[PDB]
């Protein structure tokens, strides 16, 4: 209702860096909020694309940011009569960034990996990897749960089971309040997709530089399947967490599988052992139902609701004609031991090719009326196609169909304004939560502040 | 009481004909002076004018060239040449028949999935392509056919990128050889050279990539929007036949190769015939595919193997107008769709007049398939091959032109055939040939005694 | 707490086989490679091989290819070593090992399993008192000789464990397939023979417990 | 296979010392080396992995170093618990191979042995065998040589020898030597001699007895 559109703050990265592809609020030990920005096409120190992360301190004037430095040197280890190799070129460091306590986790989903052994190899493949940083100490750690030392032939001999070579770990990511890092790896198990979880503390304590293949004993990975419904489902394209089984002691995970069951798409609510609690099926093929997932209590009953985005949903129109506009599905959580039902509300975009529902951000209580609110992105929406972010306030009945406020892109065409969003954090300490929007095409991030 | 012929000067037989078509002239010297020479033919005969001495030209139309309409040179218009002979201010009518004999123009562009899963289906797509070419040629002599191939976006993880040998030979780890991977290759532009098309299709061999879903939608988009490369004709039926034995990539899949830029819906197949945006641009969405197919007036046919028919039948419902046929060792299923598509084609006969003189003006009556003479109309619609329409044309000359011999053409739009109408303007009388320059009967310095009169 | 719990000591016959076990405690055996290592007093540490219990795949030093078969069972969280065609060279202590973090490392070790390959029968020790020869100094040293016993161990004490200080019980040594051991005790001359010093040998296997009082040698 | 040569095989050192054990590989192993500790009669504990990384719980006084084919383990300010055996292992290549071992030993002043000869007991002589026992006790350093003579002639076969570990109290070593021969031959000779040679003296310590002399 009251994000200020006139008094924006622009943070900028280098040209062609995709500064703003991903972002999050990060809070230091003192409590001072900053903004972590991922820039997955940033040139490294040798003029080759590696990606990078920037840690922006809060300023009204905005501007340039300092780089959160990470090791961009390739590694080679000759051990156990094998040769391990990491390849950081075009790895897309900062394709996802997430913050937790005093830690920042930035991932490079397309970091490649190979293992040579005489004339054979595992194959040079994008296992992905996450770089963990604790800025106030300087400590660095990595996590790359899909690396293996199994050779090419053995996979063939076992019908490509448990094949983690193409995981792209860190494609999506989220952290629980306790400090469990959960990564989406949609290329997992020969493109079915998997999730990998491990405590942040245990990632840090088990990592040493140069080892490349190490054990994180507390880690837990999801499972391979022979159910054709899961084939090419990209299970883990998006990931989120919340409370969906009533037991406050346990944490539930929400996984997006946008191409699940022959491109029908699906989102799953799972326990922390990766057992399915519920499955939400997509409405229309190729709509990418599961591209985005968001969890927040919007109707004020204290039960987390679920929001799923299908940005390529084609809407019906006069004379049997379809129109790609995007759609978002609201699922309110009922009382007792009951599953989630049909959508309580369908929010459909209006601009052709707008990709409404490409990003869904919980805003917290933007106007302090008692109900939590959300922001939905249409990165190519608005009359001109420059992009749009629509604010929806919560109420007892769920959400309003009509947005409370529309944010038009201040950047030129192709910025992808809204492709990434984040809220629920008061960056200027005025008591109201604020919204940060990324425009990777324009190499920038816009900060909208909330007012009385 | 009196008529226009008698009461309008009328000194000469020539002026008599110029007054009106209904006028006749008496040349008979036996006629008394009381009787007028320029009158109606009934009045002259009633006044004892010699029947042979009456000058009264009648306008006519003679068929000069009249070859019959063709069955199944190719004659579509009939007759081909008429000779019109008109007198001052007079009109004559004539008939014309038009028939759609020649076959309708159809374009068929063929997209070949040459990924490794198609090794065992390679014969099937080769057989389908060559049977399409051969059988549709029997169905229409105005067929043009061409093809392209696709695999997927040549980038990790879709592409095998190790060991280095694998780039030129993706089948390296299998101890065999196959072609390098590629996005979309345009191979043969739409051509009527059927024997050549069949030869090239049989030369095609497979490549190899990693993931089951392929990049055929890139090929569909480029085959639709690259007008000059594929060679789609303006006034022709456009069919895009798509083959595959597997799932397909769709918009937003590109992110697994690090590709986030949405499909711009534009042609990116340059001089080397490869889709240059393959590795930098995302797969097209269904809606964008639908938009361009509709804009370029192209019908998509999914010729897919049985294991994925239901998958493509479901996509088909989201791209209205698309149809699905089963790719197999037998080509009958897919061929019917094309034949059925050809069955629905209709044409029109729209007459256009070229080189009509200022003096001549035309009026038409159209008799179409409904067998109703719609007057003033000069075009019929809704014809199939073999149908025949019919028009009655009337031409009226303004007075007597000094040119005396002109010609114009009546031609159907789109048809090479035409009716050439040669017009002659008969303004003189037959007795003017027998002029007799010397006066004889005048003797006042007048001169010339024609059709029984002095100056 | 990561801990590898190995099976107990083995006494086996030449030409036979034996199968040692290594059970994971406080972790799952499929978590990492599990290695098997051999130790002998003279020859030192030799690496036998490894297994990846997740999938069963193994590697062996060519020296032990044919003799050693490593297996593992994730249902019982246990890894195994089987040695066929036992010889005297297989008499050694056997350890199972796994890494802490580094895939390839050798960080956590089991407590070891002792294997003794022998044809010997259970034979009770002969115990002999060793009194000094016929000057006498300020101190006197006595002894006890334990001969011709199998298998190990024996427990030797003086005065039923009362006399512990100034004692030297030497490690057993093999001769002709039976073990021999000795012990010496030194005391002041004023103590012996005035006070009774007896040798106490026990051999659990043969169910024997012998006492030998050290008497001075007479004329 | 990669040969790991460890040096020294033993060293005699004191509490509070700083010592280094070296390990030389037959080829480069780029830090793919571990260091292990085995305390007397106990099993193994990992100290260092990948060249320099201390295993969880290992005291900071242990450190690793080196590169290529040459590596060192340094213990700073020796604790009494640090007197044990130490081994390097390489895992650059299969088969994994170990160094020979290094034994840390408590340094003390040199001490001569107390040699004591013992004739066969009466019980043994009735049984039909005859063993002459000789204890060489509480000496330092551990190296010692024993020689048997029967009537002045060196006897070699049928001698069994055993050494205790370094004593927990006085840090000395002891040895037992048993000459077993047939009772028949034993009763054919008068003089039986046990000669200890040790660095503490140039001439040996000789202990004898004449059979049946009281
Ligand atoms: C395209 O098709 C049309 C339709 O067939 C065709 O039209 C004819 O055109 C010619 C000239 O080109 C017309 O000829 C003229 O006829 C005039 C008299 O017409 C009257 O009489 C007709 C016959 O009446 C009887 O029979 C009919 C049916 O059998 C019946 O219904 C009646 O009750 C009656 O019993 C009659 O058909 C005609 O009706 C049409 O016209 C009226 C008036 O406009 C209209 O209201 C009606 O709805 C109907 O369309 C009408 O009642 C005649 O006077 C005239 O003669 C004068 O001019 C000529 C020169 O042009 C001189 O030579 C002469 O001296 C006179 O001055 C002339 O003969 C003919 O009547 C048309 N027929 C019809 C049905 O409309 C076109 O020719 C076709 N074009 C081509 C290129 O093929
Ligand atoms: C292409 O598109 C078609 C049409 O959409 C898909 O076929 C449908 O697949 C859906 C799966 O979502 C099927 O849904 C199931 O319907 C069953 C009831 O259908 C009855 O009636 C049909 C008449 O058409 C009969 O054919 C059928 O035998 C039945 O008698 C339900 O029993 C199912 O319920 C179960 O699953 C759902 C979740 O999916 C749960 O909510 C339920 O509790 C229960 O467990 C289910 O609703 C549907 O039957 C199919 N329709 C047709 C016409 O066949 C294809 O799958 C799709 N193919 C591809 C490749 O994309
Ligand atoms: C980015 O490129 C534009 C031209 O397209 C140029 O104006 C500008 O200098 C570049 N940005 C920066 C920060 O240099
Ligand atoms: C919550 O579950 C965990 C995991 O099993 C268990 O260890 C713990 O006891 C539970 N905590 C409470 C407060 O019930
Ligand atoms: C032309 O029209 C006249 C009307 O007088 C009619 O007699 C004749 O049949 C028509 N001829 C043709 C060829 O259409
Ligand atoms: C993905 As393939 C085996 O058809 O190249
Ligand atoms: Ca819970
Ligand atoms: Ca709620
Ligand atoms: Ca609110
Ligand atoms: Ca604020
Ligand atoms: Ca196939
Ligand atoms: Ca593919
Ligand atoms: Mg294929």
């Amino acid at each position: 209702l009251n994000l200020d559109p006139v008094q924006l703050t622009f943070y900028a990265g280098p040209n062609g860096s995709q500064f703003g592809f991903s972002l999050d609020f990060h809070k230091d030990s003192h409590g001072r909020v900053a903004i972590v920005v991922g820039a997955p096409r940033t040139l490294g120190p040798s003029q080759e694309e590696t990606g990078g992360v920037f840690l922006c301190p809060w300023r009204a004037e905005g501007g340039q940011c300092p780089s959160l430095l990470f090791d961009l040197r390739d590694e080679t280890r000759n051990v156990g009569s094998q040769t391990l190799q990491t390849f950081k070129a075009r790895q897309g460091l900062g394709a996802s960034v997430v913050s937790w306590s005093d830690v920042i986790v930035a991932c490079a989903p397309w970091q490649h990996w190979n293992v040579l052994e005489k004339t054979e190899e595992a194959e040079k493949t994008p296992v992905g990897s996450c770089f963990l940083a604790q800025p106030e100490s300087g400590r660095r750690a990595e996590y790359s749960p899909c690396r293996g030392n199994t050779l090419s032939r053995i996979y063939v001999e076992n019908d490509f089971s448990w094949d983690k070579r193409y995981c792209e770990a860190g494609f999506s990511s989220v952290v629980t309040q306790a400090g469990e890092l959960v990564l989406g790896a949609p290329g997992g198990y020969y493109f079915l997709g998997l999730l990998a979880q491990a405590p942040v503390a245990d990632i840090f304590s088990s990592y040493r530089p140069g080892i490349l293949l190490w054990h994180v004993s507390s880690q837990s990975l999801s499972f391979d399947s022979s159910n054709p419904e899961y084939f090419d489902g990209y299970w883990g394209y998006s990931v989120a967490v919340g409370e969906f089984d009533g037991d406050l002691n346990t944490t539930e995970y929400v996984v997006g599988a946008p191409t699940w069951s022959w491109t029908l798409g699906a989102v799953e609510i799972l326990d922390s052992y990766y057992q399915r609690l519920h499955r939400l099926r997509g409405e229309q093929m190729a709509s990418y139902f599961g591209h985005s997932v968001a969890v927040t209590d919007v109707n004020g009953d204290g039960r987390h609701d679920l929001l799923v985005g299908a940005p390529l949903y084609m809407e019906s129109r006069a004379d049997r004609k379809l129109a790609e506009v995007g759609r978002v599905y609201l699922f309110l959580q009922p009382r007792g031991p009951h599953a989630l039902g049909a959508p309580s509300l369908l929010l459909t975009g209006t601009q052709l090719y707008g990709r409404f529902g490409s990003a869904i951000a919980p805003l917290g209580d933007l106007d302090r009326d008692g109900y939590n609110d959300i922001a939905v992105a249409a990165p190519y929406g608005g009359p001109s196609g420059r992009g749009q972010v629509l604010v929806f306030l919560g109420q007892s009945e769920g959400l309003r169909s009509r947005p409370s406020q529309v944010l038009d892109s201040p950047f030129p065409t192709g910025s992808a304004f809204g492709f990434s969003l984040r809220g629920a954090v008061d960056i200027d300490d005025n008591g109201y939560p604020d919204l940060i929007v990324g425009a990777y095409g324009a190499n920038q991030v816009a900060v909208y502040r909330a007012q009385p | 009481g009196p008529n226009i012929c008698t009461t309008r000067g009328v000194s000469s037989c020539q002026q008599c004909l110029a007054v009106s078509p209904m006028c006749a002239w008496c040349s008979d010297e036996a006629l008394p002076l009381g009787s007028p020479r320029c009158d109606l033919k009934e009045n002259l005969l009633k006044d004892n004018c010699a029947p042979e001495s009456i000058e009264f030209p009648v306008s006519e139309a003679r068929v000069l060239e009249d070859r019959p309409l063709s069955d199944k040179q190719v004659t579509q218009v009939s007759p081909q040449r008429i000779a019109l002979r008109l007198r001052p201010d007079d009109s004559k009518n004539f008939s014309i028949q038009v028939r759609q004999v020649e076959d309708y123009p159809v374009d068929i562009y063929y997209l070949m999935d040459l990924s490794y899963s198609m090794k065992d289906d390679l014969w099937s797509i080769q057989n389908l392509g060559t049977k399409l070419a051969t059988q549709m040629r029997k169905l229409t002599s105005n067929l043009r056919i061409g093809f392209g191939a696709f695999v997927d976006k040549p980038v990790s993880p879709y592409m095998y990128i190790s060991p280095p040998e694998a780039l030129e030979n993706p089948c390296y780890d299998m101890k065999t050889t196959c072609l390098p991977m590629f996005g979309y290759k345009h191979v043969l532009t739409l051509t009527d050279q059927v024997t050549r098309f069949n030869e090239e299709v049989k030369k095609q061999s497979v490549s190899r990539n990693r993931d089951a879903p392929e990049g055929g939608f890139d090929a569909i988009m480029q085959a639709t929007v690259c007008d000059e490369k594929i060679g789609w004709r303006n006034d022709a039926s456009h069919l895009l036949v798509f083959t595959t034995d597997a799932k397909t990539h769709i918009a937003l899949d590109g992110r697994l190769a690090g590709i986030v830029q949405p499909n711009d819906g534009q042609c990116h197949v340059g001089s080397d015939n490869h889709y240059s945006a393959s590795t930098t641009m995302d797969y097209p969405s269904l809606g964008l595919m639908t938009e361009k197919l509709s804009q370029k007036n192209i019908n998509l046919i999914f010729a897919v193997t049985e294991n994925v028919v239901n998958l493509y039948q479901n996509y088909s419902e989201l791209i209205p107008g698309t149809t699905v046929g089963v790719l197999s060792m037998d080509s009958s299923n897919v061929l019917q769709l094309i034949v059925d598509a050809y069955g629905k084609i209709r044409s029109k006969v729209e007459l256009e007049v070229r080189d009509l003189p200022e003096e001549l003006s035309l009026s038409f009556n159209a008799t179409c398939l409904n067998n109703e003479v719609i007057p003033g109309l000069k075009s019929c619609m809704g014809l199939k091959i073999g149908d025949t329409v019919s028009f009655s044309i009337e031409a009226k000359v303004r007075g007597c032109p000094q040119e005396k011999e002109k010609s114009f053409t009546i031609k159907p739009v789109g048809f090479k055939d035409s009716l050439i109408v040669q017009v002659t303007f008969d303004c003189d009388c037959a007795c003017q040939a027998q002029a007799e320059p010397n006066s004889h009967r005048c003797n006042n310095g007048n001169g010339t005694f024609e059709c029984g009169v002095c100056r | 707490e990561v801990q590898l719990q190995q099976s107990g000591a083995e006494l086996v016959k030449p030409g036979a086989s034996v199968k040692l076990s290594c059970t994971a405690s406080g972790f799952n055996i499929k978590d990492t490679y599990v290695h098997w290592v051999k130790q002998r007093p003279e020859q030192g540490l030799e690496w036998i091989g490894r297994i990846d219990p997740a999938n069963g795949y193994t590697k062996y030093d060519p020296k032990f290819q044919g003799k050693a078969t490593i297996t593992a069972d994730t249902s019982s969280n246990t890894a195994y070593l089987q040695l066929s065609s036992l010889t005297s060279e297989d008499t050694a202590v056997y350890y199972c090992v796994r890494p802490l973090y580094d895939y390839y490392a050798m960080d956590y070790w089991g407590q070891g399993t002792s294997v003794t390959v022998s044809s010997a029968k259970t034979t009770a020790p002969s115990v002999y008192p060793l009194a000094p020869v016929c000057t006498t100094g300020s101190s006197v040293t006595l002894g006890c000789l334990v001969k011709g016993y199998f298998p190990e161990p024996v427990t030797l004490t003086w005065n039923s464990g009362s006399l512990s200080s100034g004692v030297h019980t030497f490690p057993a040594v093999l001769q002709s397939d039976l073990y021999t051991l000795s012990s010496s005790v030194t005391v002041t001359s004023s103590t012996w023979p005035s006070q009774s010093i007896t040798c106490n040998v026990a051999h659990p296997a043969s169910s024997t417990k012998v006492d030998k009082k050290i008497e001075p040698r007479g004329p | 296979d990669i040969l790991m040569t460890q040096s020294p095989s033993s060293m005699s050192v004191s509490l509070g010392d700083t010592v280094s054990i070296t390990c030389h590989a037959s080829q480069g192993i780029s830090s793919n080396i571990g260091w292990l500790q085995q305390k007397p009669g106990k099993s193994f504990m990992g100290l260092i992995y990948y060249g320099t990384n201390l295993v969880d719980g290992v005291p900071s006084r242990f450190s690793g170093s080196g590169s290529g084919a040459d590596y060192s383990l340094t213990i700073s300010s020796l604790d009494s618990e640090d007197f044990a055996d130490y081994y390097c292992v390489q895992y650059a290549q299969l088969p994994y191979t170990f160094g020979g071992g290094t034994k840390l030993e408590i340094k003390r002043a040199d001490a001569a042995p107390t040699v004591s000869i013992f004739p066969p007991s009466s019980e043994q002589l009735t049984s039909g065998g005859a063993s002459v026992v000789c204890f060489l006790n509480n000496f330092y350093p551990k190296d010692i040589n024993v020689k048997w003579k029967i009537d002045g002639s060196e006897r070699q076969n049928g001698v069994l020898n055993s050494w205790t570990d370094q004593d927990s109290k006085d840090s000395t070593y002891s040895m037992s030597s048993t000459l077993t021969l047939t009772k028949d031959e034993y009763e054919r000779h008068n003089s039986y001699t046990c000669e200890a040679t040790h660095k503490t003296s140039t001439s040996p310590i000789v202990k004898s007895f004449n059979r049946n002399e009281c």
